[PDB]
């Protein structure tokens, strides 16, 4: 029989024992229901992660809550499996904490509904997609400068009043438009306020019905917030696996997963690594980043924020996730404030895929001309400031006169911002993309004012836009 | 400049006590000064003629190898 | 001597800016530096917390 | 191990209610001291990554006369 | 009642009491033994319980040292902690950690009052409710950095700096003017400072107000932690029942803080950061909240600081600095400059600095005093350089002013009249606030760059410049 | 008739059990001969040395070779001495690894041989001599600023990859031939090809049948490591005890001896030493180096490749070993990625005979000047870097001008290097180069343009590669 009795509890840390050979696996779920008999005690209701095995039939636990309460001889349910959580279409539009429970006012889910493991090794080296095919996204400075894969990590590096969560939505929105699939937000670690606010946005946009959220914040202890981008995976893999369609994954801010695990080291005693780090840092971020992959049912491409601590890329929590990640979306505040909307950054803004091997030879011409022409530009700038506009040459100036047209004909308008703007918002497919800055650079458009290629989508809704204006 | 004495001068005799106390200001000025002659544009009449002051006081606090001075 | 008066004023906004943009490569690679020795910093101190703790047992 | 997890089921629990729960807020105002101005410890980053913002009170504008010292 | 000795480690004994007789955390236990043959050692010692292990076991911290120390020998308990005599018998000695004169003037008879070591800090409803300002009669520190009574002073001097005389001049106006007792508390620095400042005492006279306690570097680090609470609790007796207003002086607070990161390691204490002990902050404030101004006294306390390589973000300085009220920061250049206080004005702050606590114009002639010193201090390197005929005059009126100001700033003590034979000044508060104002208004540009040099209020300016013929 | 059980296998380290009042002292040898009885088992030919003693009879060991295949309750046979090496004039021409065995494939020792223990104390101060007086080497740095000492010890202290293998092969290749006295050269932890290379350059150059090689090298597990140097240092002081003789000693990094220490220390029970050393950081140096001395009956000049760690000279393992030595060329890797060979430091390179009473009165005011020029330098580095030479008042200015022909005086083409290069290589005598460096600094090589100075011999082929050059 497989009740068991708590024998330590300090902190976040529970020590259970069972009986002999009925000892719970590493990684199971323990439940820990307890009505109070008396007055003397409190009500629990509890579940514990199974960490270790200590020998003496004991076993050592971290907990997803507060273990305020417990009692040493309290009696534990081992379930005989890791945390199940529910996964199909009843999770598309809801909020759910790590275990899988809706945080939102609208029901529960029964207890027929399927529930997978959170914990599952990754996708084998037989049932990986062989070929780097593109993500296609249908923003522009996007799917032109720094492409997606599918099966890839993008690093969103910005926040703050930048256009993080309205490129989140807007991704939401044209993936699950075109490519079909759908969206899974996990914020690991992020603060509740930011979350309510994502959660409103998402709830006013229209864009919640096509995605599932899971938060665990920063109230809960370190192993509630260490396995939160495993609980939003395990929803994103029933898209990829049982559907068979192109998923998005976001994990907010995930340097919180590896501080969070550094926590649960700390906590389980273990002799530190290099700096503050867990020893198992790159272990624990490989479970977690290799489950992110394209197979041939379907694919996982996640986009990351990333906080690098202390601004220093060589740090091992940025390290170890850049070891993974296949394109940086760098969003800047002064593209914000100038007017471009999505404000990524088009020089800081890198990719692996954009190679003549993987995009084509067209769109990487393209995409490189665009690029040195905006390096110029940016170089340009400080002669234009000390010099004055004219009288640089004829070339410098064909080159700012063509560059200010690619730099407003790199945002769009977006399908989310119609509600702010009132204009609907496009998808631009990147045939059409790659036609269009390459006849911005062939000097097909000098002629039309440059604020008509500011927020439009496509290079014919610039000419509609310069004859109306 | 760095290096303290914390007895110092009750430690000292009284010859060398009376000459010391102009020693190290002038070697601190020439300190001070030397900072101001690296590079640039050329000291005045005053400061050179403290920083050759402070020169000499080196030449002078200079010494050899297990040859040591009687203090007269 | 007002084409040299020009070229000195010239040549001395020419001078400061090459002095900014040394100075300016400096502030990068020391900030390298900077940077490895506050993660050896941090590395060496939690060894030695790690180690006293450990000793007691 | 848990000292970030102290200050943060601290400080998630100021917060606007909704006027479903009544419409009440908490609002809260940590304070951390610093040593030479350095917020690269391991207190401050914990406590800046938490909280909504923040506001520096430098002693260098503080000595200078700019009272109160908040750097903008 | 007896116990004895399990384990000698370093300076820590354990030693083990008969089941129900333990003795409570803090007690003192002695050990006197009898060297019984050639093969022992006459050893006496005592030990302050500082825990309590597993099975009838007490783990002790020693006064003294260990060496000769036999696992068996039996332990007395006192049953009372480190217990300081008290009063008037101790103005004019010096102590030791256990309450004993070094000096071979006696010893006091046991029929004295003797208090407890450890106490706790005075309550909430028992401190006072305003801030009040101990009138020191320097002017530097009445002016730019006032003390607070019953506030906590760091000096940062060094040596050939004038610290010394600073403290026994506080000293001297205290007792004078406020008829407050000084107790001077020297914790683990330099025997040859100690003697040095104990002849100072007995040369400048200001010994008979002052009350000795002297455990040093060569003494084991639970004495170096207990001589700053031996010197509070002489110092409390004459807060609590006199009613005085009294200094405390502590000099290297740090070695505080240092002995007991050396005694934490060695009780099986894990170590907190950058190596010392985890209960810091804990024993710190359980030494200084005990520095008050109650009802019915007051104990400030101006505490000398070795900032162990000017780290200001290390541990123990920060706990330091966290109780400080004001800095009177001691600075060289103005001691070779002659001045005397050698007082940095603009590095010296305070919290009492402040137009509620010291008056509205106060603060802004001592403001309008540090902002024509900062002044001057950023004109050093045109001054020393290009010249005083460069210098683009609204800034020659500048430093043509602050020379008078930062000579103004320096007195002529009491204490120094028996090597000048300047016969010593003190000057209120309202008297330096005048004379300053009435320096920066520009009334006394007239006077010479000297006549500024040691004196005490602003009348003895111009009857010395007019002794010079001005 | 006593032999010991096996008690505990924790990689490099075995603990094995006697009976009680029979245990070994430290540093004996203990031999366990193994011969497999069944299938699951593997043959085994171990030798390991006491360390410790931990009570109840028991006895913590660091083996000298691989332990995979050791059981436990495997029998031990104690030899009643430490590790003997065999030791005469039939180790003259033979490769030896730790346990004194010949790996050259000439032959085997015969077991007749004298063999003397590793584990001796070091000469006492009586016996010690301590006559100073220069070894000529032909090299610019050395000869110059810091000369090498007849009887001394040296030290080449240089990160990973910076040219201290390259140096040793030099001096080798100056000393070896000239030296008349027999060599010795101990291999701890460096790689196996340069013990290859270096035998059949000795073969070559007929440097051998003077010399006894034992090599340690990096494949090696640490408690191999930690004995070759006592290996090689045991053959050496046979010479210069029972012979008289002049011994040259080459230890190519003796760095990876107290490395070899810190890999067993965690084993052993120890806590950690500052940093991850051990607590005996200097007292097992200690033990090891003040037994390479040159005493009344001969003498050894020792010349030791320092391996520095992460290019961090303030380390344990550097740091200690700086008071063992008599003269120390510091190569840093700044002055070779400058194409400056050999990369040594000339002002943190220092030396026991750069006195005037030993080099002469020329040599050192040569010498101290070109340490004062080079200082001057140094300190006008940042200056240079952000304001540029165009600031400095004019005697910077030719401090500058004659310090970067000084800094490029200092290269020099190696006879070794010309493996690298195809340049020939130069020996220079000490009068030519305080001759020269006293020219440059006279001013009377000004004119020259200083890439003329790289990797040149003498003065005269200054001139001769500027006069290629077009000036
Ligand atoms: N005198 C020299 N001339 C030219 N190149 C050299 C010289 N000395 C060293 N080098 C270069 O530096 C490298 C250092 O190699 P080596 O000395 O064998 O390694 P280590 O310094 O780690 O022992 C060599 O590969 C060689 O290319
Ligand atoms: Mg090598």
């Amino acid at each position: 029989m497989t009740r068991g009795r708590v024998i330590q509890v300090m902190g976040p840390v529970v020590d259970v024992k069972f009986e002999n050979g009925h000892l719970p696996a590493i990684y199971n779920a323990l439940k820990i229901q307890h009505k109070a008999r008396n007055e003397n005690e409190v009500d629990i209701d509890l579940t514990l992660e199974v960490a270790l095995h200590l020998g003496d039939d004991t076993v050592r636990t971290i907990a997803m809550a507060s273990t305020d309460g417990l009692i040493r001889g309290m009696e534990v349910i081992d379930t005989g499996a890791p945390i199940s959580v529910p996964v199909g279409e009843v999770t598309l539009g809801r909020v759910f904490n790590v275990l899988g429970e809706p945080i939102d006012l609208e029901g529960d889910i029964p207890a027929d509904a399927r529930r997978d493991p959170i914990h599952r090794p990754a996708p084998k080296f037989e049932e990986l997609a062989t070929e780097v095919e593109i993500l296609e996204t249908g923003i522009k400075v996007v799917d032109l400068l720094a492409p997606y894969i599918k099966g890839g990590k993008i690093g969103l590096f910005g926040g703050a009043g930048v256009g993080k969560t309205v490129l989140i939505q807007e991704l939401i929105h044209n993936i699950a438009q075109e490519h079909g699939g759908i969206s899974v937000f996990a914020g690991v670690g992020e603060r509740t306020r930011e979350g309510n606010d994502l959660y409103h946005e998402m709830k006013d946009s229209g864009v919640i019905s096509k995605t599932a959220m899971v938060f665990g914040q920063m109230n809960e202890p370190p192993g509630a917030r260490m396995r939160v981008a495993l609980t939003g995976l395990t929803m994103a893999e029933y898209f990829r696996d049982e559907q068979g369609q192109d998923v998005l994954l976001f994990i907010d801010n995930i340097f919180r997963f590896t501080q969070a695990g550094s926590e649960v080291s700390a906590l389980l005693g273990r002799m530190p690594s290099a700096v503050g780090y867990q020893p198992t840092l790159a272990t624990e971020m490989g479970q977690l980043q290799e489950r992110i992959t394209s197979t041939a049912k379907g694919s996982i491409t996640s986009i990351q924020a990333i906080y690098v601590p202390a601004d220093d890329y060589t740090d091992p929590a940025p390290a170890t996730t850049f070891s993974h990640l296949d394109a940086t979306t760098n969003l800047e505040r002064k593209l914000a404030e100038m007017g471009i909307y999505p404000a990524v950054d088009p020089l800081a803004s890198t990719s692996r895929a954009l190679a003549p091997e993987i995009v084509g030879e067209e769109h990487y011409q393209v995409a490189r001309k665009v690029q040195q022409t905006l390096q110029r530009y940016k170089e340009l700038q400080d002669i234009i400031a000390i010099l004055g506009m004219d009288e640089l040459s004829d070339e410098d100036k064909l080159v700012v006169h063509r560059a200010r047209r690619i730099q407003f004909f790199l945002s769009q308008n977006f399908h989310v911002a119609e509600q702010f703007t009132g204009q609907p918002g496009s998808y631009v497919p990147v045939k059409e993309t790659v036609r269009g800055f390459k006849e911005i650079l062939e000097g097909k458009y000098d002629h039309l004012p440059e604020d008509a290629f500011r927020l439009v989508g496509r290079i014919e809704e610039v000419v509609e836009k310069a004859k109306a204006m | 400049g760095l290096s303290v004495s914390r007895v110092g001068g009750a430690a000292q005799i009284k010859a060398m006590k009376k000459v010391a106390g102009t020693l190290r200001l002038d070697l601190a000025a020439y300190r001070e000064l030397e900072a101001f002659a690296q590079f640039g544009s050329d000291l005045d009449k005053a400061t050179q003629a403290k920083l050759a002051r402070g020169a000499r006081t080196v030449e002078v606090l200079k010494q050899d190898l297990h040859q040591p001075i009687p203090v007269e | 001597l007002l084409d040299a008066k020009a070229s000195e004023h010239a040549a001395r906004m020419t001078a400061m800016k090459n002095a900014t943009d040394n100075a300016n490569e400096l502030i990068r690679t020391l900030t390298l530096s900077y940077n490895r020795a506050r993660q050896a910093a941090i590395t060496q101190e939690i060894t030695e917390i790690v180690a006293g703790a450990n000793a007691l047992q | 191990g848990d000292i970030f997890y102290l200050h943060s089921r601290l400080l998630e629990r100021a917060a606007k209610l909704s006027d479903a729960k009544g419409g009440g807020s908490l609002t809260a105002l940590p304070f951390v001291e610093t040593q030479a101005g350095d917020i690269s410890a391991y207190i401050p980053t914990n406590v800046i990554s938490i909280t909504d913002g923040q506001i520096f009170l430098q002693s260098d504008l503080f000595f200078s006369g700019v009272r109160p010292a908040i750097n903008a």
